[PDB]
């Protein structure tokens, strides 16, 4: 038979650039932000998509404030900072949190609600007139 | 619900890296039975207890990367605390530390230090404190710092620095040298003037922070604050501003 491209969705008659299970045309196997193709250059997969080198970082290159290695997989974003889903946790009792937990910004660190309750009243009184 | 014997013994045979003993009313870590045999744990949480001190035995817990003493009542650390060669996260907030021990900056790996809410000041810091050049996050908010040491400039990997609610009459000019700085909290002090060299930092992005409210700033800065973040850094990079600073330091 003839394989069918994955972009224009027409069949391929020339060079068939196999990659990511799908078959492609030479000019249609491309990068997902800048339009241009690889043409034999190397691809960087991510959940069905592919990118060049100097764009693959700008998205999937958030770095986990806890372990400082760059985040592979799901990226928890909170408080102008980023966490691996298993690294995110309370900064004062280190029990794991999700964005669906109740927590409090304290100097841009996450504090679980239970922990905030134990803060000195002097402190809590002053932080409600900050930010 | 488990008692202090099952959490010590089950973390050795089941082989758990992470011990949690948070909010367990411990007054003393030598009472926690066999705690210091656990020489392969990598995380030790003891926040919310009633510790009055950390014993020299902390040193045998060789492979700790996380040590959390938050909200205890510790007046003093043992010099051994600086021998934790794998240590990266140390939390000592809400304690009663007015000093740190000899050679505390000897920690070769430390990345996040948090000393929030103690009785610390510049004299509390040991001489080698700024050999902690691995540090990227340093939280010193709620303390009694009147001057920050010029050597702050050696913490070059620093992205986060909190000095909220201290007693700072001035920022050190060397803060300009912390290229990677993302967050800078200096709310709540007695600052009247930023140092012009601080303009070398661009903290105006959205994933960056510069809080500075509740400071007796001088009126021309006060008014660049109303206009927004970037208008202060512009105005401190200013050359009109520079003539202000020098005639202020001598006044
Ligand atoms: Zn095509
Ligand atoms: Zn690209
Ligand atoms: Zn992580
Ligand atoms: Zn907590």
């Amino acid at each position: 038979g003839v394989p069918i491209c994955g972009a224009c969705r027409r069949p391929i008659e020339g060079r068939v650039v196999n990659a990511m299970g799908k078959q492609w045309h030479v000019e249609h196997f491309v990068c997902a932000k800048c339009e241009k193709p690889f043409l034999g250059h190397r691809h960087y997969e991510r959940k069905g998509l592919a990118y060049c080198e100097t764009h693959y970082n700008q998205l999937f290159g958030d770095v986990c404030f806890h372990c400082n290695r760059v985040i592979e997989g799901d990226v928890v974003s909170a408080l102008n900072k980023a966490w691996c889903v298993n690294c995110f946790a309370c900064s004062t009792c280190n029990t794991k949190l999700t964005l669906k937990n109740k927590f409090v910004e304290f100097d841009m660190k996450p504090v679980c609600k239970k922990c905030y309750e134990k803060f000195p009243l002097e402190l809590k009184k002053r932080l409600k007139k900050l930010a | 619900s488990k008692s202090l014997k099952k959490l010590v013994e089950e973390s050795r045979e089941k082989n758990q890296p992470e011990v949690d003993m948070s909010d367990r009313g411990i007054s003393n870590m030598l009472d926690v039975n066999g705690l210091f045999t656990l020489s392969h744990i990598t995380q030790l949480v003891l926040s919310h207890n009633k510790l009055t001190m950390v014993p020299p035995n902390i040193a045998e817990l060789k492979n700790l990367e996380v040590l959390n003493f938050f909200n205890n009542q510790i007046e003093e650390l043992p010099t051994q605390i600086s021998s934790l060669q794998k240590l990266k996260h140390l939390n000592l907030g809400m304690n009663r530390l007015n000093t740190l021990p000899r050679g505390f900056g000897s920690l070769p790996a430390l990345e996040v230090l948090d000393l929030t809410y103690n009785n610390l000041s510049e004299n509390s810091l040991p001489g080698n404190f700024f050999y902690l050049t691995t540090l990227r996050a340093l939280y010193l908010s709620d303390n009694d710092f009147e001057i920050l040491p010029p050597d702050i400039g050696k913490l070059t990997k620093l992205q986060i620095l909190s000095l909220r609610d201290n007693d700072l009459i001035s920022l050190p000019k060397e803060i300009g040298e912390l290229t990677q700085l993302k967050e800078l909290h200096i709310q709540g002090n007695r600052l009247t003037v930023l140092p012009p060299e601080l303009g070398n930092l661009d903290l105006t992005g959205q994933k960056q922070v510069f809080k500075a409210e509740n400071n007796p700033w001088v009126t021309p800065i006060a008014d660049q604050f109303q206009l927004g973040v970037s208008h202060v850094f512009e105005y401190i990079r200013s050359e009109t501003y520079k003539y202000l600073y020098g005639r202020h330091m001598q006044a």
